[PDB]
């Protein structure tokens, strides 16, 4: 099967210099056991775009273990406005970074998906985002995996005197995600929207899947109308229950507002920063050590009500 | 839930009184949210909410946090992909649906709505870093907007640091040769001494209305450039029922809402 | 709401000269009770993209209510192998007809919906589907729901030497499909595979949807996660139970071989052709006198066996 | 199940003998099915069927009729969006993952594998029109194929009227030449009487096998060139284990292996 | 497998001066076709407990096939309050009858299921379901499916004083009830509620299950926890779509009420009722007759309306 | 909706007002079911409605004609076999958990609330027969009831033809020389004409109430026995409101209150 | 998987030797379990498993651990309460299905398979005081068994301390008279050393088979009472094909069935 151990699997299919796409939107789906141990590995010089980013390319950024990075929006939505090591980076000079709109970079992994040669949009002109490159022609022409334009003004073919923004389709290396079920021969299960989850297990070239509990191939079968990615593309299965945990998981549990609060302040500055990721990341040896140290009461209380699908207290109902 | 209502709720009910019966609402979180919460309920009930990680058609019980939270997820009508959300928002135009609105925010705005949520200073090496564009680019390129602003003298600028969200670019004319689509732009800045207004036939931006707590004066006294203030009326304060709505039914837990 | 009845639902948003898009793929959730409405109608000049077509684009040809086809495949896969009037009507030099291919078709309806100001693609170059055109530009040029090109090549901005092959993304006037569950406002549910009907539905200017049941707009919304199409998406809703027979419904009924065969050797010939469409579509008066015709234990035979899918008789079993 | 196995059973049986464990598999209805089929079940218990429609790794309990067949439908590991078949095949080449092999088929063939599948004679006035590409143009863009033919003379010729499906072209560097990936293409093409290849070097086929009913002589009174039969060897006979197979599980109604 | 046609279901286990008991409760889920088949086949003397009955149980009187009938409630609740043939033939001194309450019917058949040796309960005294004997004891020494003694007073053990009455527990013959699902092997499933049905499968001697649908041992065996008797329980499975009608199943149909009242009317006077019994029963050879004669759209527009649980027109809605 | 209520509209909104929040209202179909309803939805929103099929604690939406009614099963908290129901009423009582209160009917009525609703005339050989106990026999022996009869002379007489369910018997101590629990028994009795009840200390039933279009008298041109008309009070009209309610909400398809 | 079976293998071999198809086996852990998955595997396909606790018609995956599992509770047909249960087993009797076998264990047995599990030495001050009864005297009123029992001398009494479970009492007529059913009794006992048989007409114990690892003095010198050894035959050694089957299919984690 494709079931292998959380540290076996990222040290197999991720390695520095990996063009890499995770999934999950903000505080919904993160894959964070698993962002855990790409930094716990000393995995580095990454690329990527980061999509509806969270706490997650927070993390690597500050870690610095970003060699270019492709934005859209950074924010641990709702508790942090604007990530924090993210806009220190940057502000310091410390980041190589371009900016696209959202709508192109899901539809930029969506092309890729889709095996479009180039993506033609509508979008983006008579604004700063195509009268400013992030990353210069000069600097993108010494980068490894990244295009040497951010763009290009193209005629649309059928509609003279009329142009359209061309944008590269990405080469993802490594796609990973978080799902609520998977099967050992890697069919995958997500409940709820899946953002840009399934594009990218599709383009990427190595897919990586950390889900909240595995089930046999047989039984996920039983209703193929559930499943969301076929076991082709997908290479490791690695159980990781509340593996998105400080984010919600549909169906299963809901944010942790107090831990996203810590990190919120702990991220204002890179020692305490350090400080909170050497506890954390660096000091625990797996993700099991993870759980335990957020303790049995704490996770039970995240647990989604049925009916309500987030996570109220109803001995108070 | 009386009648000392909060400058936001005053804020949120003015939003909601510009939401026609069903019409599409492009909504976030904050704000106009609540607002939309408040026109769904009451004003225009089948009105419709949608937000940029592609949940359509959203009733929200709790407040959402974000516009991806099980908040909405949950409780909402259809579960679509993003991609098919940047979809709709186009072919609504193509389709000329004439029916969408959208909420747009900001750091910085211009006399012709253009504004920026990227960062203050140079793009390159900035004063201040923000998220960056996130959906406001496709919502300002195809949507008639609605824009929330701070109403500092700072925010009102001849000239901002950056267009991350395009509005009626340099007046009549301007958004067509930048090749951007010419009969969807900027309707209403709101911001929180009153709403303001962009000439049908000159794009720039006029007082519209002040608060009671606020005046004209006020407001030019807070704004980068000159206003045509004379054409002002004064808004009045939110119906008592509707902020005893707002307190009680909409955003008990004061996410957004914060009682005094 | 926006519940009525098939006729009024047809007469209100189809019109002649049309560019209309059906949903459902060869014998499987075809909207045939909507085809024959609009055959009663004397709806004609339709042009549409095919699609992977079967007896419902057959009948509107062979009723000769078809101005202009864009073809890719047409059969009732299984049963008749090539719609029979559909290559009678080619042949014979009566239907204005164009070729690409099924996945250029499928991407192009989708680009649509996905609002892309053109699709480029890296299929069909170096095949005939490049080399000749169905429809020659000057016939083009008189023809308003076709592009005037069938398509351009275009050097790729990203890789210059390549070139890709530009196609007209398809703007399509009304949308026909038929689902398993849709509610009062809209709100549609597709049991199985969704084909290109959302794809349709949200590109469609005006998109109608028979189906099977109504439930209510608080019923839809209990699992969101069930459903497939807001209803600012939907036009029209029409209940009509069975409205897809013969082809299969999935989740419901399976596909009345007995009828599929007489239409195969019915439409052999336009003599028997006219006639079959006389019985079943212009002598009877609406969806229940289709149904009764039928007969009850007709179309409770073709009923679907939970765990098969697909109905056998398992008083044999 | 007995000695008396039919063409078709020779045919089904060889195509499952091509299937290798590990590969996906892109199929049809018909004969490749059948092929497919019997691998999975007997050959290569964990090669991956996937069809046209967006029906991934596909086991089917009766024989589907169609490639939206609830019998495909109802038993596969995932339902994708048509397109979503597309963008994998061509991802599956980007990738250089290298197992994917398809299978295809048409009117007429010429020497370097060019298949038609559209129409017989002028193309806007066809002797005899078909259905057209389907996915098969797709197919052939992107994958290893193995090519379904009838062996007669008039579909064997040297320049078909017209090309769905690209092969070889017209040898060495054409595909590459008229923009299709050039690491792709023909591979096999199984018939009525044989298997034929195509030259490593001159990309023209030639005859690698034939079937115990056939003889080296025969392909040649019924094909429409000139074919190198040097190099041919007989297959065997297929086992009973897989005829009764065949017969008694994966096709009992005879949808397409009609049995005597 | 014990998946059988009615005719030969009924012949092989439904015998004449048989102690039968059909499942179902007035106008819900009761096993009407069964009944028809019963009749056609001439099956007379029949004795048993009428539960809380409606037209099944009026239908075998009025056809005069009950040897000795045990009342308690007999009506189409809603329709006719009072099974008319039933009291008709009873007033006219045709039918021989016994009364306990509808509480010590229930309470008979189950402990009957339990197999206790007898039933004592403190209901029933201090009137006249204990001062008055429908059967005297002379009657019931000639009734050979009926106990000598209608009941019997006796202490309680345990709280000297006070006597209860001890029912008779009763040894039924044959049980027939309509379930919605069955599977080859026995194992049946009643949505909704059992009544007595599950009590007197496992208490009667044989048992005859009519359904609306058969699904394979392995699919029914998936949950458990949706099965109400296991196969060991019934000796017959026959698939009979809408073999309730016009009694309403639940999560399928809804009652058919222009049938109910029809039958009312018609079932005021033996000459009316003998002519709808040849018309409906006797001159149609079986189920399928049955249901083509009603009709296509009949039996569809009774449909259960997911939400509410029974049948509304949501065109209307 | 408006002023003119009719007879039967007078007996459910009586009903309703004998209903009390917090107890257990066992019902079947009729003028009772009106009664729950109305008092569930406007006077008492927390009793429980249990049915004799087995279901508990309903809330139907559109009123269900039968006991066992999809109408009543796919809207209640739980669906219990038909003896868990019998145990149910015995349980409470023997609990002492005194919340109970149950509705009956009948044929005929005596002096002590005994009532028939099995046969009128010779019982082995009726005039007229009727359905039989039902399950009103047990209501009758454990729990507190209201009886619903018509205001006929010859329904109330002095010794009915059958005794089904059990009342007060004869007087003071009757109940249990017969053998049924003591504490319980006949409570009201509510008619076309006006609300009976049973003397403490004789148990025989007394005038309590008359509706606003009967009189004392009337009362008594139709009770076939001594009636004490002495105490009678007369109740006042149905509130608009509530009509208005029962025909829009509660039977807007006159399945029982067949309105004017 | 070899050909090296343990004492308990060969037990259970045995009693799954004696499960006819079709007939319906109630049983509970331990042995008797492991003997049922064998013969419903490979001896009576057909045969059907309940347990107790009201588990019908069961198909481990993974063998129990008790008998109300979720092993056996999520792999049946039907899960019954309890009180159905019992009620099965008497309706059987008096069905006279003739079909169903029972499994019971216990402490001591004597000459007339009467079986004590509750306690050794006086019941109101007991040397060993064990679980009681549970379903045991249910099984052997209404059941014919087959009794689990270990071959010691001191298990084997004349008398025993204590009856939580009927044999055939004394010898013909002794059940009947205690009011028990008369035709359904202990079958076969099944220890260590073999199967003993009760004489058709005495009801008396007697040696029927003894196992390759004993003979009939093994037998004789273990038994507290005297036998008729002189009928017995020696049972075959357990076929390898079961032995590998037990231990890879059946009980892998031996649970049960500990190899050597
Ligand atoms: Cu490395």
């Amino acid at each position: 099967s494709k079931v292998m151990t959380l540290k076996d699997a990222i040290a197999k299919y991720v390695h520095s210099g990996d063009h890499i796409a995770l999934g999950g939107f903000t505080t919904d789906r993160k894959p964070y056991a698993a962002v855990f141990e790409i930094l716990r590995q000393g995995i580095t010089d990454l690329t990527g775009l980061g999509g509806a980013a969270g706490g997650d390319w927070d993390m690597l950024i500050g870690n610095g273990r970003v060699k270019a990075y492709i934005n859209c929006y950074t924010a641990n939505s709702g508790v942090t406005n604007v990530s924090r090591r993210f806009r220190k980076w940057f502000e310091a000079g410390k980041l190589t970074m371009e900016d696209y709109s959202q709508d192109v970079i899901y539809m930029m992994w969506h092309a890729a998906a889709l095996g479009l040669p180039f993506l033609p949009v509508t979008l983006m002109q008579g604004s700063g985002l195509t009268d400013e490159w992030g990353i210069s022609k000069e600097v993108r022409k010494t980068l490894d995996k990244v295009p040497d334009d951010k763009f290009k003004y193209i005629d649309n073919p059928f509609k003279p005197g009329e142009k359209v923004v061309a944008v590269p389709v990405p080469q993802v290396d490594v796609a990973i995600i978080h799902a609520q079920q998977a099967s050992p021969d890697g069919t995958v299960r997500i409940w709820g929207g899946k953002f840009q989850d399934v594009d990218i297990a599709e383009a990427a070239k190595y897919t990586i899947v950390t889900c909240e509990e595995i089930i046999s191939d047989e039984e996920i079968r039983r209703d193929p109308t559930k499943n969301d990615i076929p076991g082709m593309c997908v290479d490791a299965v690695v159980l990781a229950p509340y593996g998105a945990h400080p984010s919600q998981c549909y169906g299963l549990y809901d944010y942790d507002n107090p831990f996203l609060k810590v990190y919120d302040k702990v991220s204002k500055t890179q020692e305490d920063f350090d400080a909170f990721c050497k506890e954390w990341v660096f000091d625990l040896k797996d993700h099991d050590e993870y759980l335990n140290k957020l303790g049995a009461t704490r996770l039970i209380n995240l647990k989604v009500v049925p009916g309500l699908g987030y996570h109220i207290d109803m001995t108070k109902e | 839930d009386y009648t000392n209502y909060t400058n936001k709720e005053m804020q949120a009910v003015t939003i909601a009184k510009q939401i026609k019966n069903g019409q599409v609402v492009t909504v976030g979180t904050g704000l106009p949210l609540i607002g939309a919460s408040v026109a769904k309920r009451v004003y225009a009930p089948d009105c419709h909410i949608i937000v940029e990680s592609g949940l359509m058609d959203c009733s929200p019980v709790e407040v959402p946090r974000s516009v991806g939270d099980l908040r909405f997820m949950a409780h909402c009508g259809c579960i679509w992909p993003n991609v098919r959300f940047v979809g709709f928002e186009i072919n609504e135009y193509l389709h000329k649906a004439n029916r969408l609105i959208a909420f747009i925010g900001g750091a910085q705005i211009d006399p012709y709505g253009n504004v920026n949520s990227t960062s203050i200073g140079d793009y390159h090496h900035p004063k201040t870093r923000f998220t960056g564009s996130g959906g406001a680019n496709g919502i300002a390129t195809y949507s008639n907007t609605i824009i929330m602003m701070q109403h500092e003298k700072r925010r009102f600028m001849n000239k901002i640091d950056y267009v991350t969200s395009p509005g009626w670019i340099d007046g009549p004319g301007g958004r067509e040769r930048l090749g951007l689509p010419g009969d969807v732009g900027p309707q209403l800045v709101v911001t929180d001494k009153g709403i303001l207004k962009f000439d049908e036939k000159t794009k720039r931006m006029y007082l519209a209305a002040y608060y009671p707590t606020s005046s004209p004066e006020d407001v030019l006294e807070n704004t980068g450039f000159d206003l045509d203030v004379s054409k002002a009326v004064e808004l009045e304060a939110p119906d008592p029922a509707v902020i005893k709505l707002i307190r009680e039914e909409i955003d008990p837990g004061q996410a957004f809402i914060q009682v005094p």
